DNA sequence: AAGCTCAAGTACTTAAGCCTGGTCATTACTAGTACTGCC
DNA sequence: GGCAGTACTAGTAAAGTACTTGAGCTT
RNA sequence: CAUAAAGACCAGGC
C-alpha cells in the first residue's frame, strides 16, 4: 500500500524525485540524478559511517561478521526495515538507546580525522582539475594540492 | 538629524558608522533623475527605470528581509533597518532587553 | 584511515596511479614552554611521501617522464604536548571526546505524532555524521514512509 | 540636532508596513486581493485601477 | 528538439555595485554542460569597476541602471529564477515571485539605448579657438584657427588666418602642424 | 451552480536574569594597473 | 624601445498557536 | 579630559 501511493515506477523517476525533493521544480538531467543519489548513502566522500560504525551495525541486525565497509549496502537497510515490520506486528522489544554498545565515546584523534575528511573531499576536487592545470609532470609540490580547503 | 550619524574614525584605518549613511545617500541620487533626465512631464505610461531604482532604495530605509534584504560585501547579514533596530530581525531584539 | 579514499584519481586521457607509503611529520616550530612565555602558534606542518606515476593520451610527443618528490607539504594540524593539550593560536587547547547514539539503526517509540493522538505507531531512526537523514515511519492509515534529511 | 529638513521625493512611494502586513490597509477598505495583487503591482512592470 | 527552441530574455534585480561577478559567478556556478543548451548571451550594463569622469555637476545625474543583469535562457521563465540561485541578488522580476512574464529583443535593445545614452547637453565642443574652424598644435600659433582659403597641395601649406586681437592673421602652415576642419 | 462550513495543511512562532572572562577575525576572489623581462 | 606576462592591490562574491485553504456536502 | 567598535561563539558563577 506503499507502492500504490507511490508514483514513482522504475528506476529513473525514483532518482529525478529524490533529486527533486533534495526544491520541488525540476528534473536535473541523465546523470546528476544518479551522483547525488549515491553520493547520499553510497559514498564516502558525503556519507561516511566510519569503520566502527559497521561493527556496531552487524550487531544490530544479529550478523555473524563484524567487519565491512564504512558506507552502506542495498541489503542492509531492507533487513532494517524487516525488523521494523516485526517490532510493528508485536514479536520482539523496543532497544536500548543509553547502552554502551550504541552509546559510544569518539576519541580527539578520530575527531581529527572527522574535521580533516572534510578537507579531504576538497582537495580531491582539486587534484582533478590541477590534474589538468599540470604542464607534462611538474605537478607534485604545488600545481596540484593546496593548503587552503584543508 | 546631523549629530545623529557621526563620522569620525574608529582607530587607524577603520571606520564604525550606522547603516543609515549608506541609504540615506542613495535616495537623494535617485531623486533628481525623475525631475531632469526625464525632463518630462509626461505621461505615466512611458517611464519605469526610476521608481525602480527609488522605490529599491527608499525599502532599504523600511525594511529588509521580507522580499529581499540589503547586505554589503563578505557579509551575509541585512542592513541594520530603523525598523530592525526596534524588532530585532538579528536577535538584537534580545540586546534591547 | 582517511588518506586512503582521495588516492585512486581516473581522468580519463591521464591514465594516473597515485600509490601510497607512509606520512612522516616534518620539524615542529618550537618547544612545549616557548608557546606560553611568547606568542608562538606552533604550527607544525604535514609532509606526506607520493607515488604517481603519469601515462598521457593527448598527443604522441616521444617524451615521458616520471619525476618524484620525496614530501610535499599539506595541511596545518598542530601537535600534542607531552601531557596531552594542544596550541592553535595563543592559548592552551583540549578537545573533548564526543559521546552520541551509534552509526546504525535503531528503533524506538514515536515522535512527530504530538500534535494529535497518535496510538500505536513504530518507527526507526538514523543518525549519520555527514550527509542526510533516514526515517521510516508509519501513520495512522498504515502506511510505511520515509524522512531523508 | 533639533531642527529638521525635508527631502522633495519627485514620485511618492509605498510604506511596506501597509503592504507586506497580513490585514492589507489597500487590500480589505479598497477591495483589490490583500497579498496576490501586491506582489504583481508594485516592484514590477504593470503600469497606468 | 522536435520544436525548434525560442529563446528570450528577462531582468534580473539585483544589488547595485553587486552584479558584474555576478554574471562571472553565472559562468562559475552554471559551468560544464559542453554546451550551448540554455544561454544565449549574457548582458552585463555595469562596469567592474567605475570611471574617474563622472557627473559635470552633482546636480547632473546618471541613467544608468545598476544591478539590473538580462540573461537569455529556456525555460520558459528561467533567467532570473537560475539567476538569484547564483547569490548576491535580491529577488525573482515581473509576473510574480516564482513566474515572470516574457518580453521581446526589441525592448532589451531598448534597455540596452537606455545604457548607450549619454548626457550630452551641457552643450560645449572646443576643440575651437576664435578661428573657424582649424586646430593649429605648432609655433607661434598654436591654439589658435582659421579658414585655409587658397589650398596649396603642391607645396604642403595651408594659409591659416589666426583671429588675433580682433583680426584675421592669415599664416601658411603645415598639414601635421594643423588639423583640418 | 452557488455556496457554506469543516477539516487537514501550512507557515510561523518565541526559547524562564545579569555578569564578566578570553578570543577572533573583520574577505578571499577577480580586474586593472604598473613593473619588469625579453625580443 | 615596445609588448606581454605576472604580481600587487583595491573593489568586490520540541510542540504549540493562529491562519489559510481546498474540498465535501447541502438549497 | 578623550580613546579603547559592533557582533558571533565558547567557558564560568548562581
Amino acid at each position: 500500500e506503499t507502492l500504490r501511493v507511490d508514483p514513482t515506477n522504475d528506476r529513473l523517476s525514483a532518482l529525478v524525485e529524490i533529486y527533486r525533493m533534495m526544491r520541488p521544480g525540476e528534473p536535473p538531467t541523465r546523470e546528476a540524478a544518479e551522483s547525488l543519489f549515491e553520493n547520499l548513502f553510497f559514498s564516502e566522500d558525503r556519507y561516511d559511517l566510519s569503520a566502527v560504525g559497521r561493527m556496531k551495525f552487524n550487531r544490530s541486525l544479529l550478523r555473524e561478521e563484524i567487519e565491512g565497509s564504512g558506507i552502506l549496502s542495498k541489503d542492509d537497510i531492507i533487513d532494517v526495515m524487516k525488523k521494523l515490520i516485526d517490532i510493528r506486528n508485536g514479536k520482539g522489544e523496543v532497544d536500548d538507546i543509553d547502552h554502551l554498545g550504541n552509546r559510544r565515546i569518539r576519541s580527539v584523534g578520530e575527531m581529527a580525522e572527522n574535521q580533516f575528511r572534510v578537507g579531504l573531499v576538497r582537495v580531491e576536487r582539486a587534484v582533478k582539475e590541477r590534474l589538468s592545470l599540470g604542464d607534462l609532470d611538474t605537478l607534485m609540490p604545488q600545481d596540484m594540492i593546496n593548503a587552503k580547503p584543508i | 538629524p546631523p549629530d545623529l550619524r557621526p563620522l569620525v574614525p574608529l582607530d587607524g584605518g577603520r571606520f564604525a558608522t550606522s547603516d543609515l549613511n549608506d541609504l540615506y545617500r542613495r535616495v537623494i541620487n535617485r531623486n533628481n533623475r525623475l525631475k531632469r533626465l526625464l525632463d518630462l512631464a509626461a505621461p505615466d505610461i512611458i517611464v519605469r527605470n526610476e521608481k525602480r531604482m527609488l522605490q529599491e532604495a527608499v525599502d532599504a530605509l523600511l525594511d529588509n528581509g521580507r522580499r529581499g534584504r540589503a547586505i554589503t560585501g563578505s557579509n551575509k547579514r541585512p542592513l541594520k533597518s530603523l525598523a530592525d533596530m526596534i524588532k530585532g530581525k538579528q536577535g538584537r531584539f534580545r540586546q534591547n532587553l | 584511515a582517511a588518506f586512503r579514499s582521495v588516492f585512486p584519481i581516473q581522468s580519463y586521457s591521464g591514465n594516473s596511479e597515485l600509490q601510497y607509503v607512509s606520512y612522516r611529520l616534518g620539524e615542529p616550530v618550537f618547544d612545549v614552554q616557548e608557546c606560553q612565555i611568547r606568542g608562538v602558534t606552533y604550527s607544525a606542518p604535514l609532509r606526506v611521501k607520493l607515488r604517481l606515476v603519469i601515462y598521457e593520451r593527448e598527443a604522441p610527443e616521444g617524451t615521458v617522464k616520471d619525476i618524484k618528490e620525496q614530501e610535499v607539504y599539506m595541511g596545518e594540524i598542530p601537535l600534542m604536548t607531552d601531557n596531552g593539550t594542544f596550541v592553535i593560536n595563543g592559548t592552551e587547547r583540549v578537545i573533548v571526546s564526543q559521546l552520541h547514539r551509534s552509526p546504525g539503526v535503531f528503533f524506538d517509540s514515536d515522535k512527530g505524532k504530538t500534535h494529535s493522538s497518535g496510538k500505536v505507531l513504530y518507527n526507526a531512526r538514523i543518525i549519520p555524521y555527514r550527509g542526510s537523514w533516514l526515517d521510516f515511519e508509519f501513520d495512522p492509515k498504515d502506511n510505511l514512509f520515509v524522512r531523508i534529511d | 540636532r533639533e531642527r529638521m529638513g525635508h527631502i522633495e521625493l519627485a514620485s511618492p512611494t509605498a510604506h511596506i508596513w501597509f503592504l507586506k502586513s497580513l490585514p492589507s490597509r489597500i487590500g480589505l477598505l479598497l477591495d483589490m486581493p490583500l497579498r496576490d495583487i501586491e506582489r504583481v503591482l508594485y516592484f514590477e512592470s504593470y503600469v497606468v485601477i | 528538439m522536435s520544436e525548434a527552441p525560442k529563446k528570450r530574455w528577462y531582468v534580473v534585480q539585483a544589488f547595485s555595485g553587486f552584479e558584474g561577478r555576478v554574471a562571472t559567478s553565472l559562468r562559475e556556478h552554471i559551468k560544464l554542460h559542453n554546451m550551448e543548451d540554455l544561454f544565449g548571451e549574457v548582458m552585463v550594463p555595469t562596469e567592474e569597476v567605475v570611471e574617474i569622469r563622472g557627473g559635470q555637476r552633482r546636480k547632473s545625474e546618471r541613467k544608468f541602471f545598476p544591478g539590473y543583469v538580462l540573461v537569455q535562457m529556456v525555460m520558459n521563465d528561467a533567467s532570473w529564477h537560475l539567476v538569484r540561485s547564483v547569490p548576491r541578488v535580491m529577488g525573482f522580476i515581473g509576473g510574480t515571485s516564482d513566474r515572470p512574464a516574457p518580453i521581446s529583443d526589441k525592448e532589451v535593445d531598448a534597455i540596452m539605448n537606455r545604457l548607450q545614452q549619454v548626457g550630452d547637453k551641457p552643450r560645449p565642443k572646443t576643440l575651437f579657438e576664435p578661428g573657424e574652424m582649424v586646430r593649429v598644435n605648432d609655433g607661434p600659433f598654436a591654439d589658435f584657427n582659421g579658414v585655409v582659403e587658397e589650398v596649396d597641395y603642391e607645396k604642403s601649406r595651408l594659409k591659416v588666418s589666426v583671429s588675433i586681437f580682433g583680426r584675421a592673421t592669415p599664416v601658411e602652415l603645415d598639414f601635421s602642424q594643423v588639423e583640418k576642419a
